[PDB]
RNA sequence: UAGGGAUCGGGUGGUGUUUUUUUA
RNA sequence: GGCCGGUCCGGAUUUCCAACGGGGCCUUUCCUU
């Protein structure tokens, strides 16, 4: 329906019978899913075992996705459940790798980076979360940390200024 | 279920087909992080009970 | 209140034809 | 403690287990004397964690505002150790109710470098940054006694040996030193009335211990002038500090009391 | 001397409680702009009163970029321009009283700052050269 | 040395040939340089070379893998496999088994001890990983006892006291050779190795190691293969060593061999019927495949295999019930497998086959979209090897279990005592023949009122796919045909009757007016220019023409050109058919072009009717122009250009 | 007095002034105001700089000050 | 002044007043580099890089290794002849500290840029 | 070299008294 | 290199999973410059 024009697969064309059927469902939206576009999809698992959607839109349809983001990924973690869903930008570099953190994680906020040289030579990257959302938040902090290491090769550790 | 409330209205057998007098079971689960934290929270506790042996 | 009679090209603009025309 | 805390048994030559909580390196360790398989250890995340290896993992984590350089358990109560940490006091931990530091041992005047007990258990001994070694009474939470000299610098491990003796105090400046841990008595076999002579002014200067000069004389120590300044002036400003939280005290409404022991800690995991 | 600064977050993904679109916020500059505002004041209007936090954060540009892109762009910097009026109002009062040397000593600062950053601005050339005071 | 430390330093910016070709080539290259006399010898003595110095962990790894390559090379070419290489395994395992007061000494700098004695060490332990890869040179019929009791008495010593490098490999060596019967020494060794792995496990705080885990498989061939397997407490007490760990299911693989091995070999241990209830967590919740199959291997092997308590054993199918609704899309599928291997490879399916049918019908009712179909196979394979009387009470409750009733009775229909299903079948004509109220006219209404949830509908449309009465169900079709999807399935219903069996005339007409106001429509439409070649003969033609000029949005534009190809005497009855398709003489465009080409292409006639419609489309042009030219949306002429860019 | 200079208590942090910080931030903050005469929301900044007008009740909101600008006496407001 | 030098003035009579840690802004990644290699040679103990998105604030945490860091004014070039005298008259003894360079292929210390075969300017020394 | 007590100018927060209340 | 039958009671057939490496390759498509 409103996909790029390459074939998608059938997991694709479930999450977008979802969209279709939230768009079913209509007069609660303002309309809001009327100009989505998404460029594609792809869902691969954690070390955990379970597996995440990244999926890519276009780029006015990353603000486009205001404040519906939250409705709707919780509409879809019902509908395609247990599978930690996120959207993502595409394509010095380093602004790239930072701004498709900065909406990787959620919109929720970074609040500072951090990476200390430890004196074996090594280096451990942090990057510091905001102070809310923390029940949903901390459920999906090694997914986030995944997802940034096999769609950068970087290495990052999640961490909130907060107790855990 | 929904099914099984307008199938099974009639007939008498039905101690034979209606088994799930027991709700569900097997959660989602848990990720591994927040595992971690649950069962090394037992951990500690398992923990200060072996110790609390050493309090007397 | 603090609006400014200069300052912008269209300014520039509109004084360039009160300065022609007077 | 390396970067990631590895537990390995001398058979193989490779880890047999990782153990850390997360991404922070593990600053040092120390293992027990009794319950030998649980085992501590100190983080660069100003941290406190706690580990089993029965069950093979790490078991609780506290934070603390300044970082410990190192712990020590104790011998006799075999769930209460010492972490020596940067803000210039030790800590007399418990083991299973880690929201209370059941001792604080106060008077240093830099950072506490490590640490360890007496193995009579109820004495133990602090070398710190600066250039001194005290020796602290169990449930005091002040300095037994001082020893420092000129050559000794920067004091980085300090243990105590095996009968509870001696004190050696290894240094920055290469030396290594013995000390005695009381230091007036002597090291040799005493006839009976020699040892009852001692042992009934001991128990005599125990008594009289609050009198108002024996305190003064039994009080009276020779610092370095560096030691002095730096107490002198943490005294002011510790002074100061109380009287400015005294006039919040008095105008606002909720300033609720903290102790002095709970004072410290900044977080804990598992909070019961 | 000391500081006095305002000192921008740590995020540049700002803000999430922005109900608001990012063609409404061109919309509000370009129209004080043509009520004749100047950047300062069409940032704090906006700021404070249709709340964005800042505009170069808001839509992708600064508001002198978005200023050259709609065509409203000033002929001489706006630090120039205050600082020009400053000087000829300090003048037009010293030509008023006469024997205020406090003013001329003002004044000789006033000048003196006028070609700090005039010459700077040759340097760069925002306003071109064989450019001296007005 | 220096070329590897600034291929992978940092300040190092680029080049093209930056990716280490080496351990690549070190494999193409040993190919032809299999001498493995002299040559080889060459290429182990560098290793040697640098392994008297100092080596970190970094260098340590990537030559093992460097002689990872060598071995991969040995398996492509292995270039004599008559035993001078393994005379030269023989051969390196016998090869790794008052004077100061006028001497000057100036600038003093001391050395450190690392550098003799590590490589004391860890040169034997590389060289014992490469031979012993190297008798894994797995050749069949070059395994014989005379071959290798010359290699027992020297493996037998890198198996106990080796420090962890090839011990793995060692005990998989033993895997490979449990099936040999060896000397009886040899056997010896094969049980004083089992109780090497006994302590392994005994003194190793995990499980998830790859020691323990190759060492789990190794007791897993020995449990399988042996004439007397003993201590039993002892692999009990493994076993409860085990059961912990699958929490974390990670490349436990190994250990469910195990698990399988002496699932097989059938020994009474109590911790199993625990371990069964883990490994059916882990089966269903476990998100990776081939591990929760290898639990489904194991839970049905003890479930099938072993004995149960009279509740247990129907207490584990109300697990199955409980797991039947579970929330990933995979864990039920890996359920429905189970099940079917349950159905599968007795009376044990008659007397769960009631429960069985239910739960699969209520899983046919889910929301998982690929499960629906496993759903689907599972009911027609539990509906055909059912009995009797369970059949016979299934189809009861399928029959009389108001949209429920339309699923069952779709559902009872897709699974199907013929005349009893004729019998539903006749209850199910009855919601059929009152299934058609006004539905397709509604839809026409829709369109109208568009150019201004039938599930019933797709009920009946899979009973009429499932089919004087069938004579009034073809009509009922013929009105539904006349919600997309399911009027296509009517469409498809009703040209599979007439192809069966003024009527060809409304049917293509409805079918024309369906697409102004899909692959199913394209299939229709073949399907309606099949009839309208099989039929008022030259006034039906003319409508169908006037119909492909009304339909000449890439849907119906090819379904103009696949109506202009039925079409094309050749122009006698195509004069008023090429009214439209000469107008359009983007990729849809593109199509479009391609399309006009295509009626170009598919004549003296029909080139005169063409120039003689091309002279009257210049003429609507004209007449077109000139009731412009008296009309005169000025702006609005160049809005359109000004709004697109 | 001797405190960790990384990060440090959250009670010394919002203690500091806020260029002195370890990484500096804002502290003013952003709040929907209630005009009283039609009730309909705007936002409004804290250090306000000027005499914002709710254009639907053009009444008055808030009058500048030296700090944070005070609210006009029949206002409602929601931090945010 | 630079932007190394005050840094290193800053690490140097920090410990000199005897302090385990200290702060450094605007950190640039030749002040990165330069406080790598000493702590690769343990002379500073482990640093934190502080991003905001100003400049960058080190933190380096130390304890009393170190007693003198320093730049050189200006940055020329020296020989693999050179290094030696200046290892002689920028360091007080021979086997004792590091002379700091920026070399063409890394930047390092004068052994690790012997041992390299490599040379460049000379950056600044610590002993 | 640092620390402390004040004091002036601005700001923030607290919550008692001087203050007041529909004129700003 | 491991996991699955189906030919017969351990030799040939096969699916999937990992590790190397191989090939076409996805992104200046609209514009003076
Ligand atoms: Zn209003």
């Amino acid at each position: 329906a409103k996909i790029l024009s390459q074939a998608p697969t059938e997991l694709e064309l479930q999450v977008a019978q979802a969209f279709v059927e939230l768009e079913n469902s209509s007069p609660e939206l303002k309309a809001e899913l009327r100009p989505l576009q998404f460029k594609s999809i792809r869902e691969i698992d954690v070390a955990g075992g379970k597996k995440a959607l990244a999926i890519f839109v276009p780029v006015p349809s990353l603000a486009g996705f205001h404040k519906v983001q939250t409705k709707l990924t919780r509409e879809l973690e019902k509908k395609f459940q247990d599978r930690h869903v996120i959207f993502l930008a595409e394509r010095t570099l380093t602004a790239v790798h930072d701004k498709i953190l900065e909406d990787l994680v959620f919109p929720t906020e970074i609040v500072g980076k951090r990476v200390r040289y430890l004196v074996g030579g090594n280096k451990i990257q942090k990057v510091l979360l905001d102070s809310k959302d923390v029940q949903q938040i901390d459920y999906k902090l090694e997914s986030f940390q995944a997802v940034y290491n096999k769609l950068t090769g970087k290495q990052i550790v999640f961490e909130i200024p907060s107790e855990t | 279920t929904d099914m099984m409330n307008v199938i099974d209205d009639r007939q008498v057998i039905e101690n034979a087909n209606l088994l799930k007098g027991k709700s569900s079971t097997y959660e989602v689960p848990l990720p591994q992080r927040i595992q971690q934290r649950h069962d090394r929270k037992a951990a500690y506790e398992i923990s200060r009970q072996e110790v609390s042996k050493w309090n007397d | 209140k603090k609006a400014k009679k200069d300052f912008y090209r269209f300014q520039v603009r509109e004084r360039k034809k009160q300065e022609i025309n007077q | 403690g390396g970067a990631k805390i590895h537990l390995w048994d001398v058979n193989r030559l490779k880890p047999v287990s990782d153990l850390s909580w997360g991404a922070d390196n593990i600053t040092s360790l120390k293992f027990n004397q009794n319950e030998t398989d649980i085992l501590a250890s100190t983080g660069s995340d100003n941290s406190i964690v706690l580990y089993d290896l029965r069950t093979n993992s790490p078991t609780q984590k506290i934070v603390q505002t300044m970082r410990t350089n190192a712990i020590c358990w104790n011998p006799m109560e075999a769930f209460n150790f010492v972490t020596a940490n940067e803000d210039h006091n030790a800590y007399y931990y418990d083991m299973r109710n880690l929201s209370r530091s059941l001792n604080v041992f106060k008077d240093h005047v830099s950072a506490v470098m490590d640490v360890d007990f007496s193995p009579t258990g109820d004495e133990i001994v602090t070398g710190s940054y600066d250039k001194s070694i005290r020796i602290y009474k169990t449930n005091h939470g002040h300095s037994r006694e001082i020893y420092h000299t000129k050559r000794m610098q920067h004091v980085f491990q300090v243990k105590y040996s095996m009968d509870s003796k001696y004190i050696i105090s290894g240094s920055d400046d290469g030396n290594v030193r013995l000390w005695r841990s009381k230091a007036w008595e002597r090291s040799n076999v005493k006839t009976t009335r020699e040892k009852n002579k001692l042992e009934y002014d001991e128990k005599l200067k125990e008594r009289f211990r609050h009198m108002p000069e024996i305190k003064r004389i039994s009080r009276h120590r020779h610092v370095p002038q560096v030691i002095k300044k730096a107490q002198e002036i943490k005294n002011i400003e510790l002074s100061s500090i109380k009287r400015r939280e005294a006039n919040e005290r008095r105008t606002r409404k909720d300033m609720p009391y903290i102790s002095e022991r709970k004072k410290q800690i900044v977080g804990t995991v598992h909070k019961y | 001397k000391g500081i006095s600064s305002s000192a921008i977050p740590y995020s540049r993904n700002a803000p999430a409680w922005f109900k608001l679109s990012s063609e409404s916020v061109i919309e509000q500059i370009v129209k004080y702009a043509r009520k004749g505002l100047t950047p300062s004041q069409i940032g704090v209007l906006l700021r404070d009163a249709h709340g964005v936090t800042q505009a170069r954060v808001i839509t992708g540009n600064k508001i002198m970029r978005i200023l050259k892109s709609n065509g409203l762009a000033p002929e001489i910097p706006e630090d120039l321009y205050y600082l020009i009026k400053k000087a000829v109002s300090v003048r037009k009062h010293l030509e008023r009283n006469r024997k205020d040397k406090d003013a001329k000593f003002r004044l000789i600062l006033i000048e003196s700052r006028i070609h700090r950053l005039a010459r700077y601005y040759r340097t760069v050339a925002v306003l071109p050269p064989n450019w001296k005071y007005e | 040395g220096f070329a590897g430390e600034e291929k992978d330093s940092e300040n190092y910016h680029t080049k093209v040939k930056e990716i280490k070709s080496n351990k690549s080539y070190d494999a193409g290259e040993i190919l032809a340089s299999n001498i493995s006399l002299t040559e080889f010898g060459t290429l182990l003595s560098p290793v040697k070379a640098l392994l008297m110095v100092r080596i970190n962990l970094r260098n340590q790894n990537k030559l093992s893998e460097l002689l990872r390559r060598y071995l991969l090379g040995l398996n492509h070419n292995s270039d004599s496999e008559s035993e001078s290489i393994l005379k030269f395994c023989h051969q390196l395992f016998q090869e790794s088994e008052k004077e100061d007061f006028f001497l000057v000494n100036l600038e003093s700098k001391s050395y450190t001890i690392n550098s003799n004695s590590l490589l004391l060490n860890s040169t034997l332990q590389k060289f014992a990983l490469d031979l012993l890869r190297n008798v894994i040179t797995r050749h069949r019929s070059f395994l014989t006892v005379s071959h290798l009791e010359g290699f027992i008495p020297f493996l037998r010593d890198s198996l106990l006291s080796e420090n962890e490098g090839v011990v793995i490999s060692t005990l998989r060596i033993l895997i490979t050779l449990i099936r040999l019967d060896f000397s009886d020494e040899s056997s010896e060794i094969f049980k004083n190795c089992a109780r090497k792995v006994l302590n392994i496990i005994k003194v190793s705080p995990s499980t998830s190691s790859e020691l323990c885990q190759m060492g789990l498989k190794f007791l897993s061939a020995f449990i399988r293969h042996t004439d007397s397997t003993l201590k039993d407490t002892a692999l009990s007490y493994v076993l409860g060593r085990v059961l912990p760990d699958l929490n974390e299911p990670s490349r436990q693989g190994l250990a469910f061999n195990f698990l399988k091995a002496l699932v097989s070999k059938h020994i009474m241990l109590p911790e199993l019927y625990d371990i069964a209830d883990t490994t059916r967590e882990i089966m269903v919740t476990n998100h990776s495949k081939e591990i929760r199959d290898v639990s489904r291997s194991v839970y049905y092997q003890f479930l099938m295999e072993y004995d149960q308590s009279k509740g247990r054993l129907e207490k584990q199918f109300k697990f199955m019930v409980d797991n039947l609704q579970y929330p990933t899309e995979s864990g039920r599928q890996s359920v429905m497998e189970l099940i079917n291997l349950i159905i599968t490879k007795p009376a044990l399916l008659s007397k769960l086959s009631s429960s069985f049918f239910l739960a699969l019908v209520n899983v046919s009712f889910n929301d998982d979209a690929p499960r629906c179909r496993e759903m689907a196979s599972v009911l027609i394979s539990t509906m055909l090897p059912k009995l009797e009387n369970k059949d016979l009470e299934i189809v009861e409750k399928y029959i009389a279990a108001d949209n429920a009733s339309f699923l069952n009775l779709g559902l009872r229909t897709y699974k199907v005592s013929i005349g009893f299903e004729h019998t539903i079948e006749l209850d199910e004509l009855a919601i059929k023949r009152i299934r058609y109220i006004l539905s397709d006219t509604s839809v026409g209404s829709e369109h109208q009122w568009d150019l201004v949830f039938s599930s019933y509908m797709e009920a009946t449309e899979s009973v009429y796919k499932h089919g004087w009465d069938g004579i009034i169900t073809c009509l009922l079709y013929p009105h539904s045909w006349v919600a997309n999807l399911v009027h296509q399935l009517i469409a498809n219903k009703d040209k599979l009757e007439i192809s069966l069996t003024t009527i060809a005339t409304r049917i293509l007409h409805q079918l024309g007016a369906p697409s102004i106001p899909a692959n199913v429509s394209i299939k229709t439409l073949v399907n309606i220019s099949i009839l309208w070649k099989e039929q008022t003969g030259e006034d039906l033609k003319y409508t169908t023409a006037i119909d492909y000029m009304v339909t000449r949005g890439i849907i119906r534009s090819d379904e103009h050109r696949m109506d202009s190809f039925m079409s094309k005497a050749l122009l006698v009855q195509v004069l008023d058919e090429d009214e439209v398709i000469a107008e359009g003489e983007y990729l849809e465009t593109y199509y479009s072009r391609a399309v006009d080409e295509e009626q170009e292409e598919l004549l003296e006639d029909k080139l005169q009717v063409s120039d003689f419609t091309k002279i009257y489309t210049a003429v609507k042009q004209t007449v077109l122009e000139r009731r412009k030219e008296r009309r005169s949306a000025d702006k609005k002429l160049r809005k359109h250009a000004r709004s697109r860019e | 007095l001797v405190q960790d200079l990384l990060h440090p208590t959250a009670a010394s942090e919002a203690r500091k002034h806020k260029l002195k910080t370890l990484v500096q931030g804002p502290r003013s903050y952003f709040l929907d105001v209630k005009c009283p005469g039609c009730l309909n929301i705007t936002t409004v900044f804290s250090h306000a700089q000027t005499a914002v007008t709710c254009e639907s009740c053009s009444t008055i909101l808030c009058t500048p000050t030296g700090g944070k600008a005070k609210l006009s006496e029949g206002t409602s407001f929601r931090r945010k | 002044s630079s932007v190394l030098a005050d840094a290193l003035n800053a690490i140097n009579n920090a410990e000199k007043t005897g302090k385990r840690q200290v702060l450094l802004r605007p950190s640039s990644k030749v002040i990165i580099k330069f406080l790598q290699v000493m702590q690769k040679h343990g002379y500073i103990g482990e640093f934190e890089y502080i991003d905001d998105h100003r400049s960058g604030k080190i933190v380096v945490q130390l304890n009393g290794r170190l007693n003198k860091c320093g730049v050189i004014s200006p940055r020329f070039n020296v020989k693999i002849g050179d290094i030696e005298k200046w290892t002689a008259n920028l360091l007080p003894a021979r086997q004792f500290g590091y002379v700091i360079l920026t070399t063409s292929a890394g930047i390092m210390d004068h052994e690790e840029a012997r041992r390299k075969h490599v040379s460049g300017k000379i950056l600044g020394f610590v002993y």
